[PDB]
């Protein structure tokens, strides 16, 4: 067949895209500390091979922890231009989901989803690492459920 | 039949490369009291496969964007043709000297991808990883050019000969405590891996090419010592036996490589030029003038056929 | 109730064995070769990882996440 | 033998005309030079090594290693007048004609 | 524990023991029981050529012996 | 012929990979460099002339070979200590 | 004792400057001491990368020998017997 | 694999004609380094292995890299590209034209002279000793320990007066 295999490519090469999972750890504030406790022992981000810091223009995923203010918004917009395609995010905490305790301040970006778009959210101030896997696992199944090739080989 | 042998050659160090990359992670978790990937397949024998794929699919002068990476893994490679396991691919007397010297290559590549990229951030480690490499290679030379003389041939081969009864280091250790560091230093391994500490431009094919080109470079070096500095046993009935010695202790080094990226910090920039300049250089001078007197204060002056 | 660190009880001496031991530890790496032997040890170890959707942390009643109105 | 001799000799010739004739800059200058360095030591090579001779070989290595210091200090040249100007261009040395 | 390093371990360990036994048994078979000869000056060229010449076959692998 | 092959073959790998790389997805001076390569040079050349100590060492003038081997090095490192005592191993600017 | 003084202090401050001087010197004296230096320049001599073109005997020469293994040339036994 | 030298000839030649027709140093150095290759593999070829090797590891290594090293931190290729790459591309094309068009001139007058092209392959190596060890470059370069010390004394003096002379320059 033609349809089956192409299906099987794109499993495989979500496959791939699933697995080998690269992080830029943009962490502000006090939704860091967990991500490191993350990366710890305890959960050992890198069992699911997912690294535990590398630089951006060789990374995948991008995860946003703590509060997003109007100067270190600029900057994370570049980040995000300069990432290459493909590129997850992963918005990590209340402070920048709904900016948190700080919603109704004048320095902050009141969400993260307003400067840069998302594919997965996580709730917390802070979250529990054990939180942090599991939105990581289902950005793993919003991969997996991707039909590129299928699309375009019938685009 | 040769078209085979190059085969053999290449294909499996490859393998062994990705297979390095994985007990490189696996290793150091276990030394963070983590344990490393255990998942994508049994006990990790994917991820390597996992990222090379992940790495063609991302997206991005043409001229040094190709030639600088493919120049250095061609280096890499060639670099594994004239050694001996136990009978060697290519025979060539001077083949420690061909080897010099395509490892010293690789430099023109790390300065063609600085002068192409307009960054004087860029240019800053340039200069500074190409100066450290260039100096360290330095000694790397020389170290050799002070063995050597116990066996009056720049071959490869001899090597074993003369090893037959006893290692090369036993005597040595002086430089052997050498050539075990400046080759953390050409690699611009740790401690001195200051070239990828200090960040503030690779894509990510250049940047497996690269990253491949290294790894097989550590795999060499560490070959290079257990055939220099640590004679295995040529019993001409067992070359099965010679290559299976030299398999052990190239995993040995190859692990001891990863024991000092877990445990040390980094050089900084000028304590580690200080190091080089005020400590091995001396050194180094008075061990050559040292194994030069040898030969001579005693009759052990060796032949060449 | 102070104290003091990074500093001897007095002044050294200019010995040879001390000299010798100085010597000899900036030579052959003393130090470093112990703390290669840490890490030995630490690699020979159980780690503490834990496979998380079939194994998941300790916690105490008292915990706070999702949020859950009651009945009678 | 002859033909690449003759082409070497050619290839000299051409590093000749590069440092005669410029081009704004100084480096492709010394760059040439270096040229003519490297044709000058094959030639020799070749000469000695297919005469047999050998107590004639040390030449080579003579004349480079005095290369490697005669463009080393031309180089050094060329950076003072580069921090002493701005540029290594060559239409700034209008001076010394007074 | 530190037992679940050996499926790499061996792995590079095999395919690093590959090459050397690969080329030797190569070099083997082609040059017929014996290993490759090498020639690090002309003396041992002039042999080989030699035999060449006298092979019978123009290949060098073939020690006659007595019986020429 | 046979280095010939193997070069050949290892570019043409590294650029099958890199075409599938391809395919696949559809500044002022610092006197201390110029200083540090120039010692690198004069190092080199020392490297050059010294190299051919495997084979000098088996001709008949011991009391020569052994003589001009100390000598290079001694003087170099001459010239190496008065390099240091002049500061251009210091990298404080 | 400013001497000793100095290389007590060296010793512990700065010793990779006394191991290089101290091989500096061990190697250019040694040569001038050991027994067994000679001997290599008698054995270079003796090794014979080329061939001993012979002569006539048209003289009265009785050193050189009629045969190789004859006893009345140069012998070197003292290097199997080394 | 007869017209081995020639080619390896003609491409030295072209390597120092690019740099003879100046262009942009970035792409005149590596046609420097191609010069040095090419020619170092024609000594090869001649049988000076350890010459050849002697080249690879000092002039590249270790001329080559500061050549690119000061290059780069000393120079601005500033926008003298008005396609000036480009013309002196043709302009060589042209020269490189001229000189096949020379070559095949001149064997008609020279036959056996300038070029032997009918037998191009012969006359490379004209004796050998066949029987002989001790006859490799590696002998007549050690010379200077036993013989012809007053060429390693001036090359270590040439040295030990570089480095004073660079020092007492650049400050
Ligand atoms: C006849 C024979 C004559 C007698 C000779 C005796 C033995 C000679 C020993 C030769 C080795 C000398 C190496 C050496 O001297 O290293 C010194 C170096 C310190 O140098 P420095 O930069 O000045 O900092 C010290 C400040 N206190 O130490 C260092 O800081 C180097 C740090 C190295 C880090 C890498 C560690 C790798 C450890 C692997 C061990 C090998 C397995
Ligand atoms: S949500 Fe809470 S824990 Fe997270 S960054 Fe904001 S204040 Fe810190």
């Amino acid at each position: 067949r033609a349809e089956y295999v192409v299906t099987k490519l794109d499993d495989l090469i979500n496959w791939a895209r699933r697995s080998s999972l690269w992080p830029m750890t943009f962490g502000l504030a006090c939704c860091a500390v967990e991500m490191m406790h993350m990366a710890a022992p305890r959960y050992d981000m890198d069992r699911f091979g997912v690294v535990f810091r590398a630089s951006p223009r060789q990374a995948d995923v991008m995860i946003v922890a703590g509060t997003l203010t109007n100067k270190m918004a600029p900057a994370l917009r570049k980040v995000y231009d300069q990432m290459p395609e493909p590129r997850y995010v992963v918005s990590m905490g209340s402070c920048a989901n709904g900016g948190g305790y700080y919603h109704y301040s004048y320095s902050v970006v009141r969400g993260c989803d307003r400067i840069v778009p998302v594919d997965i959210y996580v709730p917390g101030c802070p979250p529990t690492a054990e939180a942090l896997l599991y939105g990581i696992l289902q950005l793993q199944r919003k991969i997996k459920r991707e039909q590129k090739l299928k699309i375009w080989y019938r685009r | 039949m040769f078209f085979i042998n190059i085969l053999t050659l290449l294909v499996p160090i490859l393998i062994a490369m990705a297979f390095l990359t994985l007990v490189e992670r696996k290793i150091l978790g276990y030394m963070q009291l983590r344990k490393g990937p255990n998942i994508v397949g049994p006990y990790g024998i994917l991820q390597p496969f996992a990222d090379a794929m992940k790495l063609f699919m991302k997206e991005p002068s043409m001229s040094l964007f190709i030639i600088a990476p493919t120049l250095s893994l061609t280096l890499a490679l060639s670099l594994w043709v004239p050694l001996p396991m136990p009978h060697p691919l290519i025979n060539l007397n001077l083949g420690i000297l061909f080897i010099l010297a395509t490892s010293s290559l690789s430099v023109y590549s790390i300065l063609w991808s600085g002068w192409a990229s307009n960054s004087k951030y860029s240019l800053f480690g340039a200069l500074r990883a190409v100066a450290q490499t260039i100096s360290y290679e330095v000694t790397m030379a020389i170290i050799l050019l002070s063995v050597l003389l116990m066996n009056g041939s720049y071959s490869l081969q001899t090597l074993i000969t003369t090893q037959e009864h006893m290692w090369l280091l036993l005597p040595a250790w002086p430089m052997a405590m050498m050539w075990f560091i400046s080759t953390l230093a050409e690699t611009n391994r740790a401690p001195f891996d200051l070239t990828e500490g200090e960040s503030e431009e690779y894509a990510a094919g250049p940047f497996a090419l690269f990253f491949m080109a290294e790894y097989t470079n550590i795999i060499l070096m560490n070959a290079l010592t257990t055939i220099i500095f640590l004679g295995p046993l040529y019993y001409i009935n067992l070359p099965e036996l010679y290559s299976t010695n030299f398999m052990m202790e190239a995993l040995l080094l190859s692990s001891t490589f990863l024991w000092i990226r877990a445990s040390y910090p980094r050089f900084r920039y000028d304590q580690l030029m200080h190091l080089l300049w005020k400590n091995f250089l001396p050194l180094t001078l008075a061990l050559c003038m040292w194994h030069i007197s040898l030969p001579i204060f005693t009759a052990g002056v060796p032949p060449y056929m | 109730t102070y104290k003091y660190v990074n500093k001897k009880e007095q002044e050294s001496e200019v010995d040879m064995k001390s000299a010798t031991d100085n010597a000899a530890r900036i030579l052959m790496w003393t130090e470093l070769i112990r703390g290669l032997g840490m890490t030995l040890s630490y690699l020979f170890r159980e780690p503490a990882t834990i496979n998380y959707p079939f194994e998941k942390g300790p916690l105490s009643p008292r915990f706070r996440g999702e949020h859950a109105l009651r009945r009678y | 033998m002859p033909s690449t001799f003759f082409n070497l000799t050619m290839a000299f010739s051409l590093s000749l005309l590069g440092t005669l004739m410029f081009r704004s800059h100084l480096m492709s200058t010394l760059l040439c030079l270096e040229g003519m360095v490297l044709s000058l030591f094959i030639m020799t090579s070749v000469t000695s090594l297919n005469s047999n001779s050998m107590s004639s070989m040390p030449i080579p290595i003579t004349i480079l290693v005095f290369a490697a210091c005669e463009a080393a200090v031309g180089l050094a040249l060329l950076v003072k007048v580069s921090n002493t100007y701005g540029t290594d261009y060559v239409q700034n040395l209008n001076l010394l004609q007074c | 524990m530190w037992f679940e390093i050996l499926p790499g371990l061996a792995i590079m360990g095999v395919c690093l023991v590959i090459p050397g036994v690969s080329t030797a048994y190569i070099h083997k078979f082609t040059n017929g029981g014996k290993e490759k000869r090498v020639a690090r000056v002309q003396y041992q060229w002039y042999l080989m050529e030699r035999d060449r010449r006298i092979s019978g076959v123009n290949r060098y692998y073939v020690s006659k012996g007595l019986e020429n | 012929m046979n280095l010939y092959t193997v070069i050949f073959i290892n570019i043409l790998l590294s650029l099958t990979l890199i075409l599938v790389a391809f395919w696949l997805p559809q500044l002022p001076f610092s006197m201390k460099f110029f200083l540090v390569a120039i010692t690198f040079l004069l190092f080199d050349l020392e490297i050059a002339l010294l190299l051919p100590l495997p084979w000098a060492i088996q001709t008949i003038k011991t009391s020569t070979m052994m003589i001009m081997a100390f000598i290079l090095v001694t003087i170099l490192s001459l010239g190496l200590a008065y390099e240091w005592t002049q500061k251009g191993l210091e990298w404080t600017e | 004792g400013r001497i000793s003084a100095f290389l007590k202090n060296a010793w512990a401050k700065e010793p990779v400057l006394v191991v290089s001087f101290s091989v500096w010197g061990l190697a250019i004296i040694m040569p001038m001491i050991s027994p067994y230096t000679k001997y290599a320049s008698m054995i270079n001599k003796a090794t014979p990368y080329n061939y001993p073109v012979p002569v006539r005997d048209d003289g009265n020469m009785p050193d050189v020998p009629s045969h190789p293994q004859d006893p009345l040339g140069p012998s070197l036994d003292w290097l199997k017997n080394l | 694999m007869n017209n081995y030298i020639f080619v390896l000839s003609s491409l030295f030649l072209v390597g120092c004609l690019g740099l003879a027709l100046k262009p942009s140093l970035i792409y005149g150095g590596l046609g420097l380094i191609v010069s040095g290759f090419v020619g170092c593999l024609m000594v090869l070829g001649f049988g000076g292995s350890f010459l050849g090797l002697m080249v690879f590891l000092i002039y590249l290594g270790g001329m080559l890299v500061v050549f690119g090293y000061t290059t780069a931190m000393a120079t601005e290729e500033y926008p003298e590209t008005w396609g000036s790459n480009w013309l002196i591309l043709g302009f060589l094309v042209l020269g490189v034209i001229m000189e096949v068009f020379l070559i095949c001139v001149l064997n008609y007058y020279d036959e056996v002279g300038v070029i032997n092209l009918d037998g191009l392959g012969d006359w490379l190596m004209y004796e050998v000793d066949d029987v002989g060890v001790m006859l490799e470059g590696g002998i007549g370069v050690a010379a200077m320990y036993s013989c012809a010390t007053w060429m390693m004394v001036v090359a270590g003096w040439s040295l030990f007066a570089g480095i004073f002379i660079i020092i007492e320059i650049t400050r």
